[PDB]
């Protein structure tokens, strides 16, 4: 039976605990005699798993939790559309979309740094944004900074909302444990409700406001003269008049006579070629489509009546002869392990974000983004960092469940035994093909540079001495572009324009052209096949020797989080499943700065630039220059490194201020991540006498960080230095040179 | 003047550097109405501009062969030649806020060690006796150099140290 | 009441509050008497 | 046992590839071999300044 | 125990295994070298052929192909005898190990011989 | 040797409160060598508060 | 093989002979202590010099230490 | 109590076979079999990866190192309250018995025992690295 099921009152709402710090932690509550206290108390906050052991409480915490998240960012939502509108040029830039830059911040004048108020064009004066909002904006109908101001209103709303149903759903009425545990029904509500009735609304604000207002922006008259939305669902005339479909009504919707819609929801495919973006029409279809798909994959699971699935049926039913019991077991593990679920939806998630970021750089959904490649490549970029993140941060929290919540005696002869069971042959397979990809990917990039260096370029690894063609994704991307003729008759063009085909330019710039595939393609993809192995070593042996190695037997004992097991069997440091992590967040970092390097001067070099024919923004070097390291070195870091070198005294001399903060951040990582945490506390005790002859040695006893914090502090410093290095690098480059 | 160095209101390329964040500033300018807000903004900056030169050259600061303020940082050389308010008063005025801030920390800790929670004190802040050792601290020279002549300034050798001493 | 002037006094609150008042002291000592250099 | 390195029994007696290492680098460090004495210590170095002479 | 497994534990590729010249158990190891030489050089002579540094300068690619696959060879049957110097202090002692690098030495040359008539 | 609650300095140099006080616990009277029991109100690098010590290693100072 | 001792502060607390992972400590009558406890060493043979004993060592300072010496199969936990 | 005797034909735990099992060590060098009496047929950790049931009676696990045998006799001892003891094999056939080599387990005094290793002063009583330079080999001062 599903059903409502709610404690009353459990938790007092009391300033008490607010006063009394450490307070969920029984060690903790004691008090701060040193300074690693304070450390404790803000690394083990959120760890709801060492503050209890009831699942229902930590169930409840985490819904609260996930509430005070939303409210988060529904106030950062509010504030995007709140400066939007009242910070920003967005009413001149709908005017003039391809001479004017999107700008919403300001700064004030005070010390010099008015200066970073550049001129973006509309008689405004602003930082010049790339998040991308202006084009979100103007593709859902917007014309106004009024409306904009409303949205902003209804999001700061819907975030004291969000606040208020925390506190509620924490101390007034905080669900029971088994109201949780209902995963079936819960897969059936967010299926049909979330996704499904999600898209379902969206398609119906779209073809009853984007397209219209859309529709009109394309035609060319003055925003201001556009009808306003409700007017446009009022007076169905108007929608006839565009559309005629629409004097109809709904009447072709109930009679089945769905080919009458054709004029709102078509198959057009590429993008509009006075815009630059993927058809509204395209999208209208593509969202009912995926609405109908939706609210039926949400009619699947058996809740309160006979009808539908069981997911522990489905899952014992799948049992082989190679593979013994099978999917039994598993059910049990993700409805009774948070960790479980973290890491599955943690690694679909940034698999997510990762496709999002392909998929929105190779067939643009926005109108006049292509052209705002400052745009482009800031989206495609961070999406792919997000991404990277989480994927790390799923093996994170697989691993911190193989020590925590894994338990045997309820998982005996199961896949997951096995795969513990043979994790040896596992790991050492994925050692040689990792060793295999790196000798002969990066082997031929020093090849190269040998070659090169010796005065020999006919005995290189290129497109004119030893070819390397990648035929299969040639031939993919052929049989891609043949697509509309053959095996998809109703489609007028293909998908996206880099399969083949022509060029579609807006003001003078490319939005997209046929992407060419050659040798240094290949050669960039293989580097990216091998950290991506690499990545996945670190990570999987981490989880799959969490518990114990030949090494380190009793492993699990000591825990997720835990520096080592002393200079004993000859030194076990970064034994645990935490320290893989560490070491697998560097190697994310290096896979995903080597991806947006190819993302950035592939489209630089191929794709981008100005239509007279095409004069790209660096004149297609890529197919010979990026087979060397050398090439990459001199052509891409060094050349385009001047637009972030010279641009102080202008507007993006903060990009050149963060280009040295960020290297001088990415270095003092070093020091935390080359040293140990005995040497410094050796001289805390020296400055600690130093303090105490002067009778100012605090009653909080200095200490130096952990080993685990030392490691945590190196690597968070790294990744900042390096993320916000090409952060700067990347936006002073793209939006000089755009 | 000192080391060679020119006065700034004498020197060329001071006035050279000061024509060209101008020039700067108006081809700046030249892109907009006349009385719109990035119009004023930029005025406002062309103003401050004008006025931080007038400034520079009005308190006698020494310019190189770059045009560019240079300071002097020797006690007896800058109060012969009038630079005493580039290092010296700078460097007066830090010592009496850092000694501020030191001894208020100080007399806080001295305060809240003679507590039965000198720690719980430490991480919660006892907001009116440090108002008030915040007040009082206003006099922190002479109560250093009295700390100082009465030997309660320093901790005996009863302090912690290692077996080699 | 007391509780939550008691979280008020605790360190983080406290070091913010203080940052707050002495950066926003030395805003308005650079915008009313822009660009000191001397004196 | 194996020979390598001669002045430690102690690496000597090491079944792993860290005796290797260790053998190149103790190889000058005079004062801690087997049986070293201090006449023995002045002249060896004395020897290894002459070779670091030619 | 060991992980029984149809790719360690199957019948035809142990019968395979057993076939192969290293495995046979009462061949000589003279015979053992010269057969693993005769197999290495000849597939070793190929690379060197087609990818060498001489590969586009005709009647010479070949040549300095087999030859460069020839010095090779003699690398490999000096580490197979610094191997049995240090290994062992029939196939398994040192002078059948002896016998079995001077095998794969005679074998490889062999080898890369017929590699270069073919 | 010193009574309980009163206060003694600890002279043992490789200790973390050598030159510091604490405050005496118990004096075992048997034949064991380390008798007084000290507390210390801080605590060192172990998280210990307590050490046993000998009479010459103690001075009530 | 490895180096442990034991000095005659131990307070008999036998926290260090639970923390081996390898049993090489025991427990021997002796006087010196109210616990008439002594901890002893005569496994070192087997020892990897993990320092688990001296992590759970009450005393200050340590009463066990542990002095990595020569490297053998069975110091480095070597299962091959 | 009397030193145990090793039955080489006690059954073996229910186990599928890992690959973190025994190596070339056993065959050449030595290996380490584990041996205890169970109350009921209950599923334990192996120490090498993965689940193992028991039989009830007697049991037989051989593993590499002394460090798996400890967390399988701590595991068993622990959480199933049980009694193991573990024995050293060469490939001779020789059989070395230990844990309790007493009888008693050493976490308990036991009459008997004598203390090894044991310096009966200080650490800060230890002689200074001068005083034991040029010997026969390295030696820390606490050596002697
Ligand atoms: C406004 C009235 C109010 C009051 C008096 C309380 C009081 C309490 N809550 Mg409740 N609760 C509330 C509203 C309130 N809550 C809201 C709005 C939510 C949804 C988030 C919750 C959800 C909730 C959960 C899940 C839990 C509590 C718990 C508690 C108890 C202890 C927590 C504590 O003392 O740390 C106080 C914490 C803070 C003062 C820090 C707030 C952190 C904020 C939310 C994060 C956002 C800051 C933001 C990111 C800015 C960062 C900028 C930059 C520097 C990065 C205490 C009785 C805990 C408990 O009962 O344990 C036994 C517990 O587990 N509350
Ligand atoms: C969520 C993300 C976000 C971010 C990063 C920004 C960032 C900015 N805003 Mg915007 N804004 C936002 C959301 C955001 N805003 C929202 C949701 C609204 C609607 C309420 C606004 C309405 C708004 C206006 C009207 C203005 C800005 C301005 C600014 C700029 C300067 C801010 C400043 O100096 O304030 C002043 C600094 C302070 C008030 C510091 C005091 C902090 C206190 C002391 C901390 C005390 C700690 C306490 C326990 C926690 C806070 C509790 C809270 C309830 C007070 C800066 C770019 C200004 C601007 O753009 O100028 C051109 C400006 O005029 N914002
Ligand atoms: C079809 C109804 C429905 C909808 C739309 C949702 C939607 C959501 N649930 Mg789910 N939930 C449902 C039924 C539903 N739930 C049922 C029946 C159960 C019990 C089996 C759960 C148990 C559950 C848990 C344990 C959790 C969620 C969470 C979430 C949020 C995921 C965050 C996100 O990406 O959304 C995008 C964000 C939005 C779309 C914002 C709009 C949200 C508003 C409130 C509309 C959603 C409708 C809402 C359910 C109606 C509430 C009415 C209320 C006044 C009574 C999302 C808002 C997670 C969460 O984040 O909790 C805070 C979470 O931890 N749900
Ligand atoms: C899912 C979101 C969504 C929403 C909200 C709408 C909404 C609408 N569509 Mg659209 N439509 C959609 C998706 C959507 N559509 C999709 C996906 C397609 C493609 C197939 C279309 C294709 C389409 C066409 C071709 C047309 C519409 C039309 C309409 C309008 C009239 C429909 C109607 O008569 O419904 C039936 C009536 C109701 C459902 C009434 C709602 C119930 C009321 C509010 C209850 C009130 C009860 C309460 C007690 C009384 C108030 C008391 C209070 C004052 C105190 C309406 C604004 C028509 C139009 O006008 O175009 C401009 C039209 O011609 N739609
Ligand atoms: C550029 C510096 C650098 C280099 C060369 C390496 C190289 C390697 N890392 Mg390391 N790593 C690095 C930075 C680097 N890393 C840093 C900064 C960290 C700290 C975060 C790590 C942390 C780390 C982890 C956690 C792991 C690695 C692993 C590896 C190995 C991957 C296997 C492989 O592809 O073999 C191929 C070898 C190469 C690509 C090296 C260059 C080979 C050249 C080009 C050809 C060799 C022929 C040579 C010229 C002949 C010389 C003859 C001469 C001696 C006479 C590889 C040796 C992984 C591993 O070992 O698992 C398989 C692994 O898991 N590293
Ligand atoms: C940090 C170290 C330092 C150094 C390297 C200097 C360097 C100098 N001092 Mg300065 N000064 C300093 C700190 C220093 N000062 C401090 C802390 C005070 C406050 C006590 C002064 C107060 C002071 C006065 C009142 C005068 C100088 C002068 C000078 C210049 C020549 C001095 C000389 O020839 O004697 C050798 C240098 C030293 C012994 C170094 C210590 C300097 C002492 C404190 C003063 C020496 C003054 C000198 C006897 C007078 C020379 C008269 C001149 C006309 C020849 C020389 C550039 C003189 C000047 O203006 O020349 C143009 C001068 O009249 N200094
Ligand atoms: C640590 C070295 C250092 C030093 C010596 C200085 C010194 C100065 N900076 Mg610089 N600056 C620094 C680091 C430093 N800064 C860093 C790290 C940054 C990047 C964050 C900057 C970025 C920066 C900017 C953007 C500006 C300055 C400015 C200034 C001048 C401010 C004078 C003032 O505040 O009014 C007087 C201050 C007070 C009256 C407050 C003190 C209150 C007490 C009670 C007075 C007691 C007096 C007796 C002063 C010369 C300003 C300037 O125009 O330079 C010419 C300016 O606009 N600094
Ligand atoms: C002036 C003459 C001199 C003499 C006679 C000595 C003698 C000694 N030193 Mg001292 N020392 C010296 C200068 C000297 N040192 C210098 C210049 C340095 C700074 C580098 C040091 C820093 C130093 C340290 C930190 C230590 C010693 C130690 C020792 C003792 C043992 C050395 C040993 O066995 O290691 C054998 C040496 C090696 C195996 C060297 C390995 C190779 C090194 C790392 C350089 C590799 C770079 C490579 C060659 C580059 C190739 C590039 C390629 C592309 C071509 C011996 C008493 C050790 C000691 O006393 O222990 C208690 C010890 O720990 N020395
Ligand atoms: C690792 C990547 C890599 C690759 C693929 C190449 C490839 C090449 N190099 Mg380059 N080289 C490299 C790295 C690489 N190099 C690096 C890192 C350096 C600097 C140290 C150089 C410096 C260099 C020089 C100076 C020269 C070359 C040359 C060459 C060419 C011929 C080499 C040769 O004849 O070897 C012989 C080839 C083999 C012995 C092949 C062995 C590999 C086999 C195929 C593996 C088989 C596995 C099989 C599938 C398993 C089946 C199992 C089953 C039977 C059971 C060839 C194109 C020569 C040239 O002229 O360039 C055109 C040349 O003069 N290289
Ligand atoms: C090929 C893999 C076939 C995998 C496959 O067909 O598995 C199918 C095989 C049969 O499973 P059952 O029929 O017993 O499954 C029953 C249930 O457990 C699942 O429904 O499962 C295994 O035996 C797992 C053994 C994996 C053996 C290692 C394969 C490693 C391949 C790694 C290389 C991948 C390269 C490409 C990656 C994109």
């Amino acid at each position: 039976k599903v059903k409502i099921a709610v404690d009353r009152n459990p938790v007092e709402t009391s300033f008490e605990k607010w006063a009394k710090p450490g307070h969920f932690s029984r060690t903790l509550s004691k008090g701060p005699n040193t300074t690693t206290w304070i450390w404790n108390l803000h690394a083990d906050a959120h760890d709801f798993d060492s503050h209890t052991s009831d699942l229902e409480e930590i169930s409840r915490k985490v819904f609260s939790a996930h509430f005070g998240q939303l409210g988060i960012i529904f106030i950062w939502l509010s504030g995007m559309y709140f400066h939007g509108a009242r910070f920003s040029n967005y009413e001149a830039w709908l005017s003039d979309p391809t001479h004017i830059k999107p700008s919403a911040q300001v700064v004030w004048p005070i010390v010099g740094q008015e200066i970073l108020n550049g001129d973006v064009g509309g008689g405004f004066q602003g930082i010049q944004i790339t998040s991308g909002f202006f084009q979100l904006w103007r593709a859902s109908g917007i014309t106004s900074e009024l409306q904009l101001y409303t949205t902003a209103i209804g999001g700061l709303v819907m975030a004291a909302a969000m606040f208020f149903a925390g506190w509620f759903h924490y101390h007034k009425a905080a669900p029971k444990l088994e109201w949780f545990q209902n995963v079936e029904s819960m897969l059936n509500h967010h299926l049909g409700g979330l996704l499904g009735l999600g898209s379902l609304a969206w398609a119906g604000h779209q073809i009853h406001v984007s397209l219209p207002v859309n529709k009109l922006l394309d035609a060319g008259v003055d925003p201001k003269e556009i009808p306003l939305p409700h007017d446009l669902l009022l007076n169905r005339a108007i929608m006839a008049d565009l559309y005629p479909s629409f004097a109809k009504g709904i009447a072709p919707f109930f009679t089945l006579n769905w080919s009458e819609y054709s004029d709102f929801l078509t198959f057009k495919g590429g993008l509009n070629p006075v815009t630059g973006g993927l058809w509204l029409s395209d999208t209208a279809h593509h969202h009912v489509a995926i609405a109908v798909l939706f609210l039926v994959a949400g009619h699947m699971y058996r809740t309160n009546w006979g009808i539908g699935h069981s997911m522990k049926e489905i899952l014992e039913a799948h049992r082989g002869p190679f593979t013994g019991e099978g999917h039994v077991g598993l059910y049990e593990i993700l409805t009774t392990s948070w960790h479980a679920q973290l890491a599955i939806n943690l690694a679909l998630f940034g698999s997510l974000s990762i496709i999002v970021a392909h998929h929105m750089y190779a067939m643009p959904p926005y109108p006049y983004l292509a052209t705002d490649y400052g745009t482009q490549l800031s989206l495609f970029t961070h999406h792919t960092w997000i991404g990277g993140f989480c994927i790390v941060g799923a093996g994170a929290h697989a691993a911190i469940f193989m020590v925590r919540d894994y338990d045997p005696t309820n998982n005996y002869n199961n896949l997951l035994d096995r795969v513990i069971r043979h994790r040896d042959a596992i790991i050492s397979h994925l050692n040689w093909v990792c060793i295999f990809l790196g000798f002969h990917s990066f082997g031929l990039y020093i090849h190269n540079d040998t070659m090169s260096a010796l005065g020999r370029p006919q005995d290189m690894f290129s497109d004119t001495a030893i070819q390397l063609q990648p035929v299969f994704a040639q031939w993919i991307q052929n049989t891609h572009f043949l697509a509309p003729q053959l095996t998809a008759p109703n489609a007028l063009a293909a998908t996206s324009l880099t399969w083949g085909g022509d060029l579609v330019a807006v003001g003078g710039k490319v939005a997209m052209m046929p992407i060419s595939l050659g040798t240094s393609d290949f050669m960039v993809h293989h580097i990216h096949a091998f950290t991506i192995h690499v990545t996945v070593l670190i990570l999987l042996k981490g989880v799959l020797f969490a518990r114990s190695s030949r090494l380190i037997p009793d492993k699990a004992n000591l825990g997720f989080r835990f520096p080592c097991d002393g200079p004993g069997r000859g030194g076990t440091c970064q034994v645990s499943a935490w320290d893989h992590v560490f070491l697998g967040l560097f190697w994310m970092y290096n896979s995903l700065s080597i991806v947006i390097f190819h993302f950035s001067w592939k489209m630089q070099s191929d794709v981008w630039g100005t239509v007279t024919g095409v004069s790209h923004i660096t004149g297609g070097n890529f197919a010979q220059s990026a087979n060397t390291i050398n090439g990459w070195l001199r052509d891409f870091l060094w050349a385009q490194s001047s637009q972030v070198i010279q641009s102080y005294g202008s507007a993006l001399s903060a990009y050149g201020l963060i280009f040295l903060g960020a290297h001088f951040v990415w270095a003092f990582s070093l020091m935390f991540l080359f040293s140990g945490r005995g040497y410094w506390q050796e001289l805390i005790e020296s400055i600690v006498w130093a303090h105490n002859k002067l009778k100012v040695a605090p009653a909080i006893q200095p200490r130096a960080l952990s080993i685990t914090q030392g490691r945590a502090v190196g690597v968070a410093h790294y990744l900042l230095g390096g993320i916000a290095t090409t952060w700067s690098f990347f936006l002073a480059r793209i939006i000089s040179v755009g | 003047d000192i080391a060679g160095l020119t006065p700034c209101s004498e020197s060329k390329a001071y006035a050279k550097l000061e024509k060209k964040e101008l020039k700067t500033l108006e081809k700046r300018l030249k892109q907009y109405e006349a009385d719109s807000a990035p119009a004023v903004a930029l005025k406002a900056t062309m103003e401050r501009t004008k006025a931080r030169f007038a400034n520079y050259a009005k308190a006698g600061l020494l310019c190189g062969n770059d045009g560019l303020p240079h300071l002097i940082a020797d006690p007896g050389l800058a109060l012969k030649y009038g630079h005493a308010g580039e290092v010296f008063i700078p460097t007066f005025g830090f010592l009496y806020v850092a000694g501020y801030i030191g001894y208020v920390g100080r007399q806080y800790l001295i305060a809240v060690k003679g507590e039965a929670k000198p720690t719980d004190k430490e991480i919660i802040i006892d907001v009116p006796l440090a108002t008030k050792l915040a007040w009082q601290g206003a006099g922190w020279p002479l109560a250093a150099v009295q700390e100082l002549q009465r030997g309660t300034l320093l901790e005996k050798e009863e302090n912690i140290t290692v077996s080699p001493r | 009441m007391k509780d939550f002037t008691t979280y008020l006094s605790t360190a983080p609150v406290i070091a913010t509050i203080w940052f707050t008042f002495t950066a926003g002291l030395l805003i308005e000592i650079n915008r009313y008497f822009p660009d000191p250099l001397v004196f | 046992h194996k020979l390598f390195p001669k002045f430690s029994q102690g690496l000597a007696q090491d079944p792993t590839t860290r005796r290797i290492w260790y053998g190149l680098a103790m190889a000058h460090d005079f004062e801690s071999h087997d049986g070293m004495t201090e006449e023995n210590l002045y002249q060896k170095i004395f020897a290894s300044h002459f070779g670091q002479l030619s | 125990g060991m992980l029984e497994t149809p790719v360690t534990s199957a019948p035809i590729v142990a019968t395979y295994l057993s076939n192969l010249p290293a495995y046979r158990t009462g061949v000589a190891p003279v015979l053992r070298g010269v057969e693993i030489g005769l197999a290495h050089g000849f597939l070793l002579a190929g690379p060197f052929i087609k990818l060498g540094p001489l590969r586009n300068v005709p009647e010479t690619a070949e040549i300095a192909g087999s030859l460069s696959a020839a010095g090779l060879v003699l690398i490999l049957a000096l580490c197979l005898s610094i191997y049995g110097s240090a290994q062992f202090q029939p196939l398994f002692s040192a002078d059948g190990w002896s016998e079995f690098a001077a095998g794969f030495l005679v074998g490889g040359e062999a080898g890369v011989a017929w590699a270069y008539v073919c | 040797g010193p009574k309980r609650g009163s206060l003694v300095k600890i002279l043992r140099p490789e200790s973390y409160w050598f030159n510091q006080v604490g405050k005496v616990v118990s004096v075992d009277q048997s034949g064991v060598r380390y008798p007084v029991v000290v507390r210390f109100e801080n605590q060192n690098y172990a998280g210990v508060t307590t050490n046993n010590y000998a009479l010459d290693e103690v001075v009530a100072a | 093989a490895h180096i442990v001792k034991i000095y005659d502060t131990c307070i008999g607390c036998t926290q260090c002979v639970r923390a081996c992972p390898l049993d090489v400590l025991e427990m021997v009558p002796w006087d010196g202590c109210k616990a008439s406890q002594m901890a002893s060493a005569p496994r070192t043979e087997d020892c990897v010099g993990c320092k688990r004993c001296e992590t759970a060592c009450p005393t200050d300072f340590l009463s066990v230490r542990v002095y990595l010496g020569s490297e053998s199969t069975r110091s480095m936990g070597l299962s091959y | 109590w009397t030193v145990p005797t090793l039955n080489p034909d006690t059954p073996s735990p229910i186990f599928g076979g890992s690959t973190g099992g025994l190596l070339r060590k056993a065959q050449t060098e030595e290996f380490y079999v584990i041996t205890w009496e169970a109350k009921k047929e209950q599923i334990f950790e192996m120490p090498t990866g993965g689940a193992a049931i028991m039989r009830q009676g007697p049991n037989l696990l051989k593993f590499g190192k002394k460090e798996q045998c400890l967390a399988l006799t701590t595991q068993l001892r622990n959480k199933f309250k049980l009694t193991p003891c573990f024995y050293r094999v060469f490939p001779d056939g020789k059989v070395q018995y230990l844990h309790p080599a007493d009888g008693v387990y050493p976490e308990k005094v036991n009459a008997g025992r004598v203390g090894a290793n044991q310096n009966m002063r200080r650490i800060g009583q230890n002689v200074n690295p001068i005083k034991v330079k040029f010997s026969g080999r390295m030696m820390s001062p606490a050596e002697i």
